[PDB]
């Protein structure tokens, strides 16, 4: 139901053009590269307090 | 339009399909109906659900 | 020895050529600036 | 202690057992081998190698063993179509036993070099240690390596000792196991030349010996030994899977594009014969070339093979099937019985018109008939108001030359209609739609079925070269 | 032959447990509908 | 060293680029003013797109004899 | 209608990993309860 | 003169100019 | 028929849900 | 010492920005790549490959330019600007597609040399290379979408082209021919993305709710010595608050930044699979018991019926001008199409 | 990608254009007849699939060429008209009864002789 | 550490871990070697793609014999 | 020919009590190697 809702937008409405649309699309991409991006750097700069047989 | 489980219908394909177009805008509880089965006919559940799910 | 051979090699000389003369900046910066 | 991830490091330091794995994983390999070849000899049908072959009927490693020399069965037939008398030991069942008790023989070596750990050879002298000498064990195993390959080609492809390999002609209608004499020019390497394949294999196996030779009796210079850390075991793993995803790389691009060693008439026709018109062109040069001798149209389209005319039919297309869709190809349109003949359509005029074919990218596709310059002249209306085109308008008739339907013409509307349907598919057949029970929809070759895995196989692999030379290269921090 | 010293234990929480077994779940939920046809 | 804060000050600075800087502008301006970029790039000129001879799309159609077809396509 | 051998699938590919699962935690609890001394060995 | 900043932030300061004149009168081409 | 897998598949995960909800490590 | 030894000393200085040994690969292929989508994308036209106008000189704006794929004519050639297609001559390689070729290739080697890159600073500030397979995420899907689906398919002609609405093109394309919305791995993929931006905004907001009062100024800004040892924020009240809100929270403070770091990986590795099995058009398109039912119950409906109609109608009204070279002529009373409009 | 379509397009293009010459060739133009050697070597490599018909066609270009380059009136005509007839060359045009030569733009025929639309 | 008789045949081709040659050496030789390759590979791939053509090499399905 | 739930029944019936043997052999040895004090706890 939610793919025929988008097409049926996307025909009558010609969203993927508002700019709106485009701020949302950055938002979401953009936050994923800062959630991999803040993980990676977190874990990263992890103390040796475990040496090998343990997570 | 058939949406439930139990009238030939998968995960992917079934759904709740929003209420008749004839209604509009027009507010349709139980009690404004002439029988149960006229309620399910015209697409009864959606308008309930998605008020209290809003609420 | 068609026309594709020789603009193949000449495509490999070239190549060669912009890797030399990347390599003689490097040198020659690096020796300069030793420390 | 340790997490579900990391249970199997715990023969890292320890070669005794990390051979009886490794062993495990090979007489697993063997045994399914062995299993799916018996699983699959007890459904292929060989009644029919020309309307029926091995690639219709969703054979798999079938192919494998065919391609190198196997062609008997213990049940009296051959692949070819032939009343064999004594098969012998490599048969179809011969094969399949030996790959089975080398699998049972291969888990009770495992068992044996698993209970019995601890071993001198294992142990450095001077210092007691478990120890491998990695360079030197290389060495001798690619020496191995370069052994095999120059005989595989020098004995078996070219026939000194062996069968040798199939070989076709052009347009797959003859094809059998012959030896194959090498090619050293420069059309050895040519992709379709069969000839390069015993050259390539002999060259590279006297390269082999010679630099098994060489990395045998050098040692490493100290400074690759300290930067590739060629006493970590782990460089090993990830060198040899980037080797590995490389090679399925290759491989899935050989089998998509088409070459020597994937043969027509064992995995299927490719997708790009219906793009250019392979077949259909070929067709057309013999119909010609008959005519221009002195014969009938009826006779010249009588004398084409149905082999050559079942490749003409977009049913066969590995790009045709679907991911979900499951089963042999005999489960979409069901078994092929008879060709049906040549379909043409003539206008009120006598004008040939020509029904424009179905692209392998679509899943629906109008019905159109145009002439020889690309004109519309007829089509199958969707909206019957204001139509100008339409068969029943136009007047078209059509009629058959080979065939089942020699002969035969049609010049009411219904039937033109439904043969312009049939005809854009390519060309039509009799098929036996009962006995599988089909259900009506196209699926995939085995040439489709390899390249998705091999490739998706790669492309997670390389992933494991990042990961496993990632974690040799930082040891000391992790 | 003898005693390996090179042997160890797994272990596995409640959390991991129930991640798994959520991650199954909801596998097996999503390829029904595909692999059914 | 030296930051940019210190460059955006600097006198020198600030000469050298009015010197330098609309040389580059006009340089620009007159490349696309002269139309030589419709000969370096190929770009068809607002009245160029159809020919009196060629009145459809252009569209290449083989590879191996591009040349002669862009020529032929082009003027001839 | 539908595919038969989806049943199986479904089924053995849904139970086998679940138990695995269940097993893997429930030796690790059974671990963790002997190395303690107490009434449960 | 030959440092590493000025050669790069140079080689790609240039054509931004070059292309920003060059944009600035397509702006004005009639039809 | 395959209504009752369907029904079976979403229940237990339900049930999963619940378990990992009630029934769970403390924090401590 | 050796040469070497001193070309390693100057390269892992401590200058403006870091070389190292991968910049050799990183920063000529960059540049290029760059520099050739912008000059594509301000002079060059795609008049004679797609019958298009795609440039500021022609009249567009930054919403229409793009860098067009090459002519079909052209199946898989490499577009070598000394190739027997061009045969030197700049403008006829411009004229044929062979911009979109050289961004492509020196675009992949300079996303391995930054990947390159980053292993290197890790290894010299001796850390754990975890954003090395964070970034192979995105390597993957670009070598997966943009150099295996053309690869696959009939040519070149068939890839995305590098411009803003030729991407929309790309996506409707793909629904319309590849039911693409379907496929149970752009499912994964989108469960992937949409889980990581809700992390990264969760974690946001919780962190800067929940910090230890450190100052004396509603400006809690500048409260934060540049590193000290006490942790800012309280793990204590994030957890009962979020585990008397919604019924679990998280304990571990490793286990929280591994999570983030691995879902939309995850998402993009499954999301390649998938865009990998339909470069040979192994679709995963129709419901075969749907499908036979519908056809022999002429009252059968279902939402997946109608996706399946508007795919029909797009592949019917957009081939015509999608594909100018297949010279296909649909005559108006063929053209499938609804009541009234 | 080579296929049916290409050959489809070389044809009429070119093919329209050699048959334009026959006027021309009646009574001698042999700048103008030389004019279209592009369009004689395009339609010698894109609209025959087939490598001897593609050899004789350029054997019999190439005896064209020669006799033009010999102020040959006579073997220039023999030589065109042994073209045509190898290679089955007419001037066609089409009319709306029986039509539909093009519907939307792109096409070779867009505004050209063998261009007809119905409108309903 | 058990001893059988096949340990003792091969145990001479397990005894030199860590030996090494003192800095640099064949690595020349390694580099020269893997350029060969490399242009080797560039010439075979350009075959198969059609982007170089040589006489009497015809990369299409072939009617062997 | 034959019953289609056949299938599912034996190899349920086959698959589950096996599991669950094995799940309670495996964790009686981890409970005993935990009580002795070893190198795996
Ligand atoms: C050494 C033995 C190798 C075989 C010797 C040469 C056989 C040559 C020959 O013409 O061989 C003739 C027979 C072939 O038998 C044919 O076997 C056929 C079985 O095939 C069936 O299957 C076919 C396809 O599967 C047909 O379709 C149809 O179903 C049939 C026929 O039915 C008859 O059995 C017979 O015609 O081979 C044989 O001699 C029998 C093969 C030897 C028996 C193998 C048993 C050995 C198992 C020992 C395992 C030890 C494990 C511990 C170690
Ligand atoms: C991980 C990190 C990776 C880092 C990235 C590094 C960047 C590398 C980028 C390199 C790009 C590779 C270019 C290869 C060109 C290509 O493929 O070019 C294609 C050519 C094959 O050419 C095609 O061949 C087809 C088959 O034709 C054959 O069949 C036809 C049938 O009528 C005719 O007979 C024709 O004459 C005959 O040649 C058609 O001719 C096509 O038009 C023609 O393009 O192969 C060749 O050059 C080479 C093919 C063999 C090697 C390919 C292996 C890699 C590709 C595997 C994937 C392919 C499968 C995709 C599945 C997904
Ligand atoms: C590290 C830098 C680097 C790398 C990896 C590449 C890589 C590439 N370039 Mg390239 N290029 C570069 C810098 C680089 N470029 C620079 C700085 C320029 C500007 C001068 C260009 C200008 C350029 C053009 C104009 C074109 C390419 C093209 C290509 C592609 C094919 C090239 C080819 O066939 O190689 C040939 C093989 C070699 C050079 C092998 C090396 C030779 C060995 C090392 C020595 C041989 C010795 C010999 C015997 C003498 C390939 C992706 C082509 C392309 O993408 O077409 C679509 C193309 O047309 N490049
Ligand atoms: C990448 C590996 C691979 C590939 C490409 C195929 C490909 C195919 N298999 Mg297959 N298969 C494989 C691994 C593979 N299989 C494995 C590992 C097993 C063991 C579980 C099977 C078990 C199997 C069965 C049981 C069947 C297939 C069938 C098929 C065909 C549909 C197709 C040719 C079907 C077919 O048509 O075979 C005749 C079929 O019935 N396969
Ligand atoms: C004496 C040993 C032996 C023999 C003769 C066979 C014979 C056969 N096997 Mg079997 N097999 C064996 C052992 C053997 N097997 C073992 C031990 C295993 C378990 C690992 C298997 C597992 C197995 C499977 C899984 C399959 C077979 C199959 C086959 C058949 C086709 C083989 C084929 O196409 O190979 C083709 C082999 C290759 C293409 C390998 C290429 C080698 C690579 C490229 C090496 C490159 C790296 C190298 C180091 C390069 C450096 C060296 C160089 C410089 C010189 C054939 C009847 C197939 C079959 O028909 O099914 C029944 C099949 O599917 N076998
Ligand atoms: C030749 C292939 C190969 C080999 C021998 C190894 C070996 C190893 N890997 Mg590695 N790896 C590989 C390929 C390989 N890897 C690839 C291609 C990838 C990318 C996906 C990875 C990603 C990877 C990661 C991320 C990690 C390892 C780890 C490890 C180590 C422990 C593995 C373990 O305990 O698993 C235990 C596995 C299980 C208990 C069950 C896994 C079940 C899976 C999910 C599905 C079962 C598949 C089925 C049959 C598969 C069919 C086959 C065709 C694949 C070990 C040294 C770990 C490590 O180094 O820890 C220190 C680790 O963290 N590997
Ligand atoms: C809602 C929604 C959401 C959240 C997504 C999410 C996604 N879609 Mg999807 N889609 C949707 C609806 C949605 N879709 C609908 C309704 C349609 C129709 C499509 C059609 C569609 C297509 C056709 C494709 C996607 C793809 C993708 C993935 C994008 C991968 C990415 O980040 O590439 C962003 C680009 C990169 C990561 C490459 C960047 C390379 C470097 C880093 C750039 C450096 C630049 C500097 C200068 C992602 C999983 C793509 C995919 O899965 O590819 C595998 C894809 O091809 N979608
Ligand atoms: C034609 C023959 C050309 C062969 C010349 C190579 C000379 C290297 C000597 C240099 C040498 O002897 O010194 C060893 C050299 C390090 O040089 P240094 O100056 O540090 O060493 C000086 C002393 O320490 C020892 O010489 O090791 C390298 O790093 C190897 C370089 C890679 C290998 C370079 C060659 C590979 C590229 C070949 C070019 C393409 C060929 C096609
Ligand atoms: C002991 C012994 C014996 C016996 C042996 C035997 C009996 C064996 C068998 C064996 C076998 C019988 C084996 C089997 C195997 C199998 C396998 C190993 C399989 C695997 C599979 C897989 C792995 C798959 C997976 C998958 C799936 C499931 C889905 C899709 C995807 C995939 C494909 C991935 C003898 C008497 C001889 C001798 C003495 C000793
Ligand atoms: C291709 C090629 C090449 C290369 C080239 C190059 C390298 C170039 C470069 C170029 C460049 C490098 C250019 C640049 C340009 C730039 C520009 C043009 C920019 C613009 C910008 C702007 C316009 C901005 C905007 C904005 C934004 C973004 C935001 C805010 C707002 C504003 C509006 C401000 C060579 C030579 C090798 C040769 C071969 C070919
Ligand atoms: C508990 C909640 C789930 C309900 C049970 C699901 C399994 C039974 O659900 C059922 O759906 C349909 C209901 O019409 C049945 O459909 C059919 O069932 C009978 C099978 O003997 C037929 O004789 C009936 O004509 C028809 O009702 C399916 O055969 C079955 O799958």
């Amino acid at each position: 139901g939610t793919f025929n809702f988008m097409l049926v937008f996307q025909a009558e409405h010609n969203i993927l053009m508002h700019p709106f649309h485009m701020a949302g699309v950055a938002g979401v991409f953009g936050g994923s590269l800062f959630s991999a991006m803040h993980g990676s750097l977190v874990t990263s700069s992890l103390i040796r307090e475990t040496t090998e047989n343990e997570s | 339009v058939a949406g439930s489980l139990l009238y030939g219908n998968n995960i992917i394909s079934g759904a709740v399909i929003p209420s008749s177009n004839a209604i509009g805008m027009h507010f349709y509880p139980i009690w404004e109906a002439a029988s149960v089965d006229e309620w399910l006919y015209n697409g009864g559940p959606y308008q309930l659900i998605v008020l209290h799910f809003l609420l | 020895m068609t026309t594709s051979l020789a603009n193949f090699i000449a495509s490999l000389t070239a190549g060669a050529l912009v890797l030399s003369a990347i390599g003689i900046a490097l040198i020659i910066i690096s020796k300069n600036d030793r420390v | 202690a340790l997490p579900w991830y990391r249970v199997h490091t715990v023969v890292l330091n320890d070669p005794g057992r990390l051979i009886s794995v490794h062993l495990m994983h090979t007489a697993l390999v063997a045994g399914w081998a062995g299993s799916m070849a018996l699983y699959e000899l007890a459904v292929f049908d060989p009644s029919d190698p020309v309307l029926n072959p091995m690639w219709r009927q969703g054979m798999f490693v079938m192919p494998f063993m065919t391609r190198l020399g196997i062609t008997d069965s213990w049940g009296g037939w051959s692949i070819t179509g032939e009343s064999v008398s004594n098969p012998g030991l490599w048969s179809f069942e011969g094969v399949a036993l030996s790959h089975i008790v080398l699998s049972g023989m291969c888990f009770l070596a495992a068992i044996w070099h698993w209970v019995y750990w601890d071993l001198e050879l294992f142990r450095d002298p001077r210092t007691g240690e478990p120890a491998l000498d990695l360079p030197k064990i290389f060495g001798i195993h690619l020496l191995l390596s370069g052994l095999l390959c120059f005989g595989f080609g020098a004995f078996h492809v070219t026939g000194l000792f062996g069968p040798g390999i199939w070989v076709s002609d052009a347009y797959g209608i003859t094809g059998k196991v012959q030896p194959v004499a090498p090619s050293w020019g420069a059309d050895g390497f040519n992709p379709f030349n069969p000839g390069g394949i015993a050259a390539h294999h002999i060259a590279a196996g006297i390269f082999g010996i010679f630099a098994g030779i060489f990395h045998l009796t050098v040692r490493p210079p100290q400074r690759l030994y300290r930067a590739l850390r060629m006493g970590n075991i782990e460089t090993v793993l990830s060198s040899s899977i980037s080797a590995v995803f490389w090679a399925a790389f290759v491989t899935s691009g050989t089998m998509w594009y088409g070459a020597a060693a994937t043969p027509i008439e064992l995995f299927g026709p490719t997708r790009y014969q219906w793009d250019s018109g392979y077949f259909q062109q070929e067709i057309e040069r013999q119909v010609e070339s008959s005519v221009t001798e002195g014969l009938s149209e009826s006779q010249a389209w009588s004398r084409i093979p149905d082999k050559l005319a079942f490749y003409d039919y977009i049913g066969n297309n590995p790009a045709k099937g679907g991911l979900f869709r499951s089963g042999p190809m005999d489960k979409g349109d069901g078994i092929a019985e008879a060709w049906l003949g040549h379909p043409i359509f003539r206008d009120k005029d006598g004008r040939e018109l020509t029904v424009r074919r179905m692209p392998a990218f679509f899943e629906t596709f109008p019905v159109i008939l145009v002439d020889k310059d690309g004109i519309i002249r007829a089509d199958i209306p969707f909206r019957r108001a204001e139509s100008k085109y339409s068969i029943e308008q136009v007047g078209v008739t059509v009629d058959f030359y080979g065939g089942k339907l020699n002969g035969q013409t049609f010049k009411d509307a219904p039937t033109v209609k439904k043969f312009a349907r049939k005809a854009q598919l390519g060309e039509v057949f009799e098929f036996d739609r009962t006995s599988l029970e089909s259900d009506g929809v196209f699926r995939s070759s085995p040439r489709g079925w390899y390249t998705f895995g091999h490739a998706n196989f790669a492309l997670l692999f390389f992933l494991g070269h990042l990961w496993h030379g990632g974690r040799t290269i930082f040891r000391d921090v992790f | 032959t003898g005693p390996n010293p090179n042997k160890q234990a797994v272990e596995l929480n409640r959390t991991s447990l129930y991640w798994g077994l959520l991650l199954i779940f909801v596998l097996a939920v999503l390829f029904s509908s595909y692999f059914f046809n | 060293e030296r930051p940019f804060s210190d460059i955006i000050t600097s006198v020198r600075y600030w000469i050298i680029h009015t010197i330098t800087i609309p040389s580059l502008f006009v340089s620009g301006w007159l490349f696309i003013s002269t139309g030589l970029a419709y000969d370096v790039f190929g770009t068809p000129r607002p009245n160029e797109y159809f020919t009196q001879d060629r009145q459809q799309v252009p569209l290449v159609n083989d590879r191996f004899s591009a040349k002669q077809e862009l020529e032929d396509l082009t003027k001839g | 209608e539908v595919q038969f051998g989806a049943y199986l699938a479904v089924l053995l590919g849904t139970f086998l990993p679940v138990l695995f699962l269940i097993n893997l935690y429930i030796q690790t609890e059974s671990r963790k309860a002997g190395r303690d001394g107490g009434i449960d060995s | 003169i030959f440092t590493f900043r000025w050669l790069a932030v140079h080689g790609l300061a240039i054509p931004t100019v070059f292309f920003l004149g060059g944009i600035t009168a397509m702006q004005f081409i009639q039809r | 028929m395959e209504a009752l897998v369907y029904t079976f598949l979403l229940i237990g995960t339900l049930m999963v849900i619940f378990f990992a909800v009630f029934f769970r490590d403390t924090p401590r | 010492r050796g040469l070497f030894d001193l070309v390693d000393d100057w390269l892992k200085r401590d200058r403006f920005v870091f070389v190292g040994w991968s910049g050799i690969l990183l920063f000529p292929t960059a540049y290029l790549a760059a520099g050739g989508w912008f000059t594509g994308t301000t002079f060059v036209t795609s008049w004679y490959t797609h019958g298009l106008a795609s440039s500021y000189l022609e009249g567009c704006n930054f919403l229409t330019a793009a860098v067009s794929t090459p002519a079909n004519s052209m199946g898989h050639s490499l577009l070598l600007l000394w190739g027997p297609e061009a045969q030197g001559d700049f403008t006829r390689w411009c004229q044929i597609g062979g911009l979109w070729a050289f961004i492509a290739l020196h675009g992949a080697f300079g996303l391995i040399g930054f990947c390159l890159r980053q292993f290197e600073i890790a290894r010299l500030v001796g850390i754990r290379p975890y954003n090395a397979i964070a970034f192979s995420g995105p390597i993957a899907v670009f070598v997966s979408v943009f150099l295996l689906y053309p690869l696959g398919q009939a040519s070149w002609f068939f890839a995305p082209s590098f411009g803003v609405a030729a991407i929309f093109r790309f996506l409707l394309f793909l629904q319309g021919f590849h039911n693409w919305t379907l496929n149970p791995f752009h499912m994964m993929g989108v469960a992937g993305i949409l889980g990581g931006a809700l992390l990264c905004a969760i974690h946001g907001a919780t962190v800067e709710n929940t910090l230890f009062e450190d100052g004396d100024a509603a400006n809690t800004f500048r409260a934060f010595t540049p590193t000290q040892s006490e942790e800012t924020y309280s793990m204590v009240t994030a957890n009962r608050f979020w585990s008397q809100i919604f019924g679990v929270a998280f304990s571990n403070k490793r286990w929280l930044h591994f999570f983030m770091l691995f879902v939309p990986v995850a998402g993009l590795w499954t999301s390649s699979i998938g865009i990998v099995g339909l470069a040979l058009n192994l679709r995963a398109y129709d419901f075969v018991s749907q499908e036979l039912r519908a056809a022999e119950d002429p009252e059968f409906e279902t939402f997946y019926t109608k996706n399946i109609l508007l795919n029909e109608g797009i592949r019917s009204w957009m081939a015509a001008q999608d594909q100018p070279h297949e010279n296909f002529v649909f005559p108006e009373e063929v053209l499938p199409r609804g009541n009234a409009l | 990608a080579k296929s049916a379509a290409t050959q489809s397009r070389a044809r009429g293009i070119y093919g329209q254009r050699i048959a334009a010459l026959e006027s021309a060739v009646n009574a001698g133009d042999f700048g103008a007849v030389a004019a279209e050697k592009n369009a004689f070597i395009l339609f010698n490599s894109g609209a025959i699939a087939d490598k001897s018909k593609k050899s004789e066609a350029v054997k019999q270009t190439n005896a064209i060429f020669a006799a033009i380059r010999a102020k040959d009136a006579g073997a220039l005509k023999s030589a065109y008209a042994t073209y045509k007839g190898a290679n089955d060359i007419k001037v066609i045009v089409a009319d709306k009864e029986s039509g539909q030569g093009y519907s939307n733009d792109y096409d070779f025929k867009a505004r050209t002789t063998l261009g007809t639309i119905y409108v309903r | 550490a058990l001893r059988t008789r096949l340990g003792e045949i091969l145990r001479p081709l397990n005894a030199e871990y860590g030996k090494v040659v003192p800095g640099w050496g064949t690595t020349p030789i390694m580099g020269l070697t893997m350029v060969l390759f490399l242009v080797f590979l560039l010439i075979i791939l350009q075959i198969y793609n059609s982007s170089l053509i040589i006489e009497n090499v015809d990369v299409d399905w072939a009617n062997a014999i």
